[PDB]
RNA sequence: AGCCUGUGUACCAGGAGGGGAACAACCCAGAGAUAGGUUAAGGUCCCCAAGUGUGGAUUAAGUGUAAUCCUCUGAAGGUGGUCUCGAGCCCUAGACAGCCGGGAGGUGAGCUUAGAAGCAGCUACCCUCUAAGAAAAGCGUAACAGCUUACCGGCCGAGGUU
RNA sequence: UGUCCCAACGUUGGGCCCGGUGAACUGUACAUUCCAGUGCGGAGUCUGGAGACACCCAGGGGGAAGCGAAGACCCUAUGGA
RNA sequence: CGAGUGGCUUGCUACCUCGAUGUCGGUUCCCUCCAUCCUGCCCGUGCAGAAGCGGGCAAGGGUGAGGUUGUUCGCCUAUUAAAGGAGGUCGUGAGCUGGGUUUAGACCGUCGUGAGACAGGUCGGCUGCUAUCUACUGGGUGUGUAGGUGUCUGACAAGA
RNA sequence: CGCCACACGGGGUAAGAGCUGAACGCAUCUAAGCUCGAAACCCACUUGGAAAAGAGACACCGCCGAGGUCCCGCGUACAAG
């Protein structure tokens, strides 16, 4: 993909429970895979900010529950390094359900979003309330 | 066996060891004719290819040396020429001679210029959509010509559809 | 199963049906082909000669013959020629299908013992040897290497 | 440096094995031998296969090791080692009193032993130890 | 099924034994392109701090922007080419022919060498020129040494001596270039060889760690799960299969780790200055204060503080040089805290 | 099956010594001590005693340098790789191939079919000019055209073809 | 929640060096081996090659079909219980 | 239908060990094979392109994470360039584990008059040793080359 | 778990694409010759490497003195050494 313009230390793994930062009806998401990622014997597939991951809905509307969708990592608790050296971490881990074209399945994005996410997912970015 | 090749009045052919050289108004070509028990020599007005064996393999080479030498006579006199034709269907291909190597640009819209290095004293004169490879050493010309046509080889797509490229129109 | 298990004439001759039972029928359809109404009144007579004594299971005989005669339809279903496979699968063959205990096998098939040089096939043709080709396909399905021998025919 | 060779043999256009065989014979008889122009000695056959044999030898190995030379220098010498009981006192002596060289570091032109000379005029399928060594990856120091 | 997996550790940096010379020895030299010049220099590692730079990369979407970059400070005071060594080409590779020395010697060069008292510079020079006339002259290199004394933070006074190649235009021309440098007093500096912005290869003898386990030494796993409580925590499963009945040298085993020579490739020379502009508040931990000729190297350099490190124009660079990068800030903040 | 079970025989067992890289039973060989000599099997480029032996031929694959064999593989099928021997036919009244020229008309035969003209199908396949030339052997066209085979002549010169 | 991703650092006792004390297991012989081959078909010792200067310290245990136990499995005995 | 190659499976044999060569699966760590799953270079195509399908050279590198099952195998998910197969005493217990196999206890079903039996199922059920030699990882002392200091060379060796 | 660095390009080939070319007047990528062409091979690059028994080279210092060991204060080193 396009450079994120920031170095990331994946803060997530296959099986991690994160927050669904949107109004799709999905509250809690479970990571299932990481797009374009292949690991190494014994290593758990790792995900972080700006990664398109495969997910499954743990919590939310009966209709949305158990559904295997695709999403993007908008926030993580583990720090990330910007070009000026500073680190940046968030209050929680969150992702926003996306479709084939990478357009937020929802209408509104709850909570902030890293700026770096912009440089990769426009329509997601152009839907953000707050962009740090 | 023994074959005697009378050399053209226009020519002078000398030879030391296994190397033969032929010079004419059109140039000079030197070659190595090396095979088991086959002696090549210059007997004044004629070149001699002889050997004591008559087995197939030998007769094959004797015959090969003959056309090789005769071909040299012709190269140093009349010379050798291959004609070619540049052809494109959508992208205007630009063939130019730059230095000691013909260059082809915008082949199938390619940004990267394709090129090949000319062999020996081969002259590649380009005029419009017609090329003319010429020289005294048939070996050099034939290759340069070929190399040129090869230069537009395409394996990825259907040739029948994508036919752009330079081609040998006339063989000497 | 493989020809390897039965292609050698190393066992005793085993053919007395008076002491053998449950012998499978031959797969060979016919022995006389073509114009069997007519007699060998042909100009040319080619033969397929086996070059090593071997055993040929009826399997191979049928497959060989079919592949040859089926091809001889380059001449037509009622063409002018007569084809003959002269050997018959007399030799009964077994298989020990307990381990080596009480291993005398049970009848599983038949095969014909041909000795190097015998002709297994004989065709009769007018100067129209498409038969020579019918045999390059026939020896293709029998164990031994073979010789395609022409007899009455100095029409080369 | 300085080798009182009782005999100086020239390998140029000579069949390595045949030469090597004769050099061992003499070294065992006490003669101090020096082989010259190793880079120019030859071995008949189909280059492709010949090379394969030697490349394999270079590749064969393990912790215990199988040191095989790539220089026409070594090559020639190991060949000679194969023609001597190099592990017996007498054989190590003979082998040690034999040295191969690239080119000719002497003043005298060495001699060409009987039946070891190859006729380039009636022979096209053969190889030069140096060609071999270049293919092995050796550094052409000659 | 047993999933695949690359082996642990490289089999390229072995045997993993203690280095022979604390002072690094290049086994490669740049190509004879530009004008004649010495192909290397040395200094003494001092430490690390960051510098803020202007994105110099023409292809970066951030080109021209601020950017924080780690830098290892290295004191690179002048060195001295005390003699020109000549090599000849022989059937057995290259061999030292002769050497042209000087008379002006650093007051303490004798703490290492038996400094010359009677040497014939011309004869050597002659011998060399006759070899070049004959055409057997192999490359040319200068014996060089450092002036530890010049670096207060570094205890040693005994100078470190290392040979450095001189690649130049023609051989005759650079041969001369060589002699001239030497004749003077051999005194030369980092400015004479490198320019801030260029890429260099930094060699050095890594930080020694003594004997270590395979886990640390080769990066093999530690026993996992229930296996970690049985009496084995950091020992591999086995030394090899039943057959071949011998332990292969490729299996990760305990031993000397660290204090190995390494030539780290393509290091960008951020800045070559002088003074105390790079020094940190409180002083460079376990080193001291910097206030003299210095080089700022991008990222890390092999070796611990005070160790000698050698430079050389990158022999296999990937990028084109981007001379004299704009330094907007160098942190002098203390390395304690 | 280095399997199982007979039979005749010699061997190992219980048989040395020589050969076979090593190796119970494969080759020589049946053996008192010591000594000289000549052979056997096997071997004579080196390791290694004796030939870099002689006349002649083949092989270019390092085939091979492997009697026997659990042990040394290599098969059906294929080969204008190469060497040797034979038979038939054609040829200086000029062959085989190649290159050039010719390949003509009644006539685009009849028939069918809108159509068909060498060449969709069916029938027939006749005669003229001539040194040749099909009522067309193969492509090609909607059908023509166009491109060639057959057939003849020329150029060339020696063996060619099955 | 360090079971794992994926390991790090630290603590204490050992381990290592020194004084003192001071066993056992095991031992046909020879023994620096490695790759192949061969052999009663699973060889440090045979055959062919390769490699190999001697001694010593530490290590984790690949091999000595390692040491430990006249196989509990299986069969046999005109055995036992 | 016919000819083969391999030595992963199974079967056969009974040559080797019954004064014991520790049997599955897994794990860890190392080397290898190619009949190539991906990657490189190619050929054909029922090759427009894109996506494929088949084939050639080729073993440098890679070939991963999880849900049930002791399982191998396999079934299934989602990722992936692809998530290839096989040999090393079915590599690896003087390395681990001990779920299973396989003792002594017990239950069920079936069989048996019964003791008790069943490759039928089920719960529980132990993992010894201070390394002589060899091998290798690293570390030293000596001898040889035949006074010392400093700098090198490079036969060869390792690498993905 | 943080940060830095880890090519390209030459040479020869396979499969393959061709050139010239004969046996076989033609034709033919092959028979002799030649031009290309794989992550594979060689070089390049990194590491080790005078015990390479052909046991190496150079410069200086020294053979009644060059240099080294022990000693002392310590480590950029380290289980003894
Ligand atoms: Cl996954
Ligand atoms: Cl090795
Ligand atoms: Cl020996
Ligand atoms: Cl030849
Ligand atoms: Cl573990
Ligand atoms: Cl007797
Ligand atoms: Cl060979
Ligand atoms: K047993
Ligand atoms: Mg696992
Ligand atoms: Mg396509
Ligand atoms: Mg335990
Ligand atoms: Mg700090
Ligand atoms: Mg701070
Ligand atoms: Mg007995
Ligand atoms: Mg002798
Ligand atoms: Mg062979
Ligand atoms: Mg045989
Ligand atoms: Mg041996
Ligand atoms: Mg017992
Ligand atoms: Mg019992
Ligand atoms: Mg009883
Ligand atoms: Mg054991
Ligand atoms: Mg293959
Ligand atoms: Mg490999
Ligand atoms: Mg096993
Ligand atoms: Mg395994
Ligand atoms: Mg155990
Ligand atoms: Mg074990
Ligand atoms: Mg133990
Ligand atoms: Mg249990
Ligand atoms: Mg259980
Ligand atoms: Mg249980
Ligand atoms: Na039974
Ligand atoms: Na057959
Ligand atoms: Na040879
Ligand atoms: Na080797
Ligand atoms: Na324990
Ligand atoms: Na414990
Ligand atoms: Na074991
Ligand atoms: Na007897
Ligand atoms: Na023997
Ligand atoms: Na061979
Ligand atoms: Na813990
Ligand atoms: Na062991
Ligand atoms: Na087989
Ligand atoms: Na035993
Ligand atoms: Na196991
Ligand atoms: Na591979
Ligand atoms: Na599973
Ligand atoms: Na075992
Ligand atoms: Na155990
Ligand atoms: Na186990
Ligand atoms: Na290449
Ligand atoms: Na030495």
């Amino acid at each position: 993909m396009e450079a994120l313009g920031a170095d990331v230390t994946q803060g997530l793994e296959k099986g991690s429970l994160i927050t669904c930062a949107d109004n799709t009806g999905a509250r809690e998401l479970k990571v299932i895979s990481v797009h374009g990622y292949s690991g190494t014997k014994n290593r758990h597939p790792k995900a972080g900010l700006g990664d398109k991951i495969t997910v499954s809905v743990t919590k939310g509307t009966p209709e949305m529950r158990r559904q295997v969708l695709e999403a993007v990592v908008v926030r993580q608790r583990k720090p990330i390094r910007r070009p000026d050296g500073t680190r940046v971490k968030f209050e929680d881990n969150a992702a926003v359900i996306v479709d084939e074209n990478e357009d937020p399945r929802g209408t509104e994005l709850k909570g902030p979003i890293a700026r770096e996410v912009a440089q990769r997912f426009g329509s997601v970015a152009s839907a953000a309330t707050m962009i740090v | 066996p023994r074959v005697e090749l009378e050399i053209p009045e226009d020519v002078d052919a000398e030879q030391d060891h296994l190397d033969i050289t032929v010079e004419g108004d059109n140039g000079s070509v030197t070659r190595r004719l090396w095979y088991p028990d086959i002696d090549v020599s210059v007997d004044g007005d004629t070149v001699v290819i002889e050997s004591d064996e008559d087995n197939a393999k030998t007769m094959s080479t004797i015959g090969t040396f003959q056309s090789h030498i005769e071909n040299m006579f012709h190269g140093v006199t009349e010379g050798w020429e291959y004609g070619m034709e540049v052809f494109y269907s959508h992208f205007p291909m630009q063939v130019n001679v730059e230095g000691d190597e013909v260059v082809i640009e915008n082949f199938l819209g390619e940004k990267a210029p394709r090129r090949t290095t000319i062999h020996g004293d081969t002259d590649v004169e380009i005029d419009g959509e017609e090329l003319t490879v010429s020289g005294p050493d048939i070996e050099a010309v034939g290759q340069t010509a070929a190399d040129i046509e090869q230069l537009t080889r395409i394996n990825d797509k259907d040739v029948r559809v994508f036919q752009d490229g330079v081609y040998i129109t006339r063989k000497p | 199963k493989p020809g390897a298990m039965y292609r050698n004439s190393s066992k005793p001759a085993y053919t007395r049906r008076e002491y053998i039972s449950g012998i499978p029928g031959k797969k060979i359809a016919q022995f006389d082909m073509g114009n069997n109404g007519a007699g060998p009144t042909y100009p040319a007579q080619v033969e397929l000669v086996v070059e090593k004594p071997v055993q040929i299971r009826h399997n191979a005989l049928e497959a060989a013959r079919v592949a040859a005669n089926r091809y001889v339809q380059n001449s037509g279903a009622a063409a002018n020629y007569k084809f003959r496979i002269r050997k018959f699968p007399f030799h009964v063959i077994r298989e020990n299908k307990d381990g080596m205990r009480a291993p005398f096998g049970k009848p599983v098939g038949t095969a014909a013992r041909v000795h190097g040089a015998n002709h297994i096939f004989i065709a009769w043709v007018n100067p129209d040897p498409n038969v020579e080709e019918a045999w390059r396909r026939a020896k293709m399905k029998v164990t031994p290497t073979i010789n395609i021998d022409s007899s009455p025919a100095g029409n080369a | 440096a300085e080798f009182d060779a009782d005999v100086i043999v020239d390998a140029r256009d000579c069949i390595m094995g045949r030469v090597a065989s004769q050099v061992a014979e003499q070294a065992l008889d006490g003669e101090t031998v020096a082989v010259v122009n190793a880079e120019r000695a030859v071995i008949t056959g189909r280059e492709e296969q010949i090379v394969e044999k030697y490349e394999k030898r270079v590749d064969i190995g393990n912790d215990n090791g199988y040191f095989y030379p790539k220089r026409p220098d070594g090559i020639f010498k190991r060949t000679i080692r194969g023609m001597l009981p190099h592990k017996k006192q007498r054989g190590r002596e003979a082998f040690e009193s034999v040295r191969v060289y690239l080119g000719n570091p002497y003043d005298e032109d060495g001699e060409v032993l009987d039946g070891t000379s190859l006729d380039r005029l009636s022979n096209i399928k053969f190889v030069t130890l140096g060609e071999i060594s270049e293919t092995l990856g050796a550094n052409k120091t000659w | 099924p047993q999933p695949s997996r690359p082996r642990k550790g490289s089999l390229g940096f072995g045997p993993r034994k203690r280095s022979t010379s604390e002072t690094p020895r290049f086994n490669s030299w740049p190509s004879d392109d530009g004008q004649p010049g010495v192909q290397g220099f040395a200094g003494y590692k001092a430490g690390m701090t960051h510098v803020v730079l202007v994105n110099d990369e023409p292809n970066s979407p951030r080109e021209g922007m601020e950017e924080t970059v780690p830098v290892t400070v290295i004191e690179t005071p002048p060195m001295r080419a005390v003699a020109l060594r000549a090599y000849e080409d022989t059937p057995y590779g290259q061999r030292p022919l002769t050497e042209v020395w000087t008379d002006e010697f650093h007051s303490e060069l004798d703490r290492t060498l038996d400094v010359p008292e009677d040497h014939d510079p011309d004869a050597a020079e002659e011998q060399i020129r006759d070899a070049h006339e004959a055409g057997d002259l192999g490359d040319l290199r200068l014996i060089t040494h450092t002036v530890p004394d010049a670096v207060p933070s570094v205890p040693k006074k005994k100078p470190d001596v290392m040979e450095t190649r001189v690649g130049g235009g023609s051989v005759s021309d650079r041969l001369d270039h060589a002699l001239d440098i030497v004749e003077d007093g051999g005194e030369h500096a980092m400015n004479d060889i490198f320019r801030a912005g260029e890429y260099a290869d930094v060699a050095g003898v890594t930080k020694g760690k003594g004997t270590q386990g395979p886990v640390k030494r080769w990066g093999v796993q530690k026993r996992k799960g229930k296996h970690a409580r049985q009496g084995w925590r950091r020992r591999i499963g086995n030394l090899g299969p039943w057959n071949p009945s011998r332990v292969r040298s490729t299996v990760p085993q305990q031993g000397q780790t660290g204090y190995h020579q390494r030539t780290e490739l393509n290091k960008r020379l951020i800045d070559i200055g002088e003074g105390d502009e790079p020094t940190v508040d409180g002083g460079f931990v376990n080193y001291g204060e910097v206030d003299g000729p210095y080089t700022l190297v991008k990222g890390s350099v092999p070796g611990p503080d005070k160790r000698l490190v050698r430079f050389r124009p990158a022999v296999r660079p990937n990028d084109q040089p981007r001379l004299d990068p704009e330094v907007r800030y160098v942190s002098n903040e203390s390395n304690q805290g």
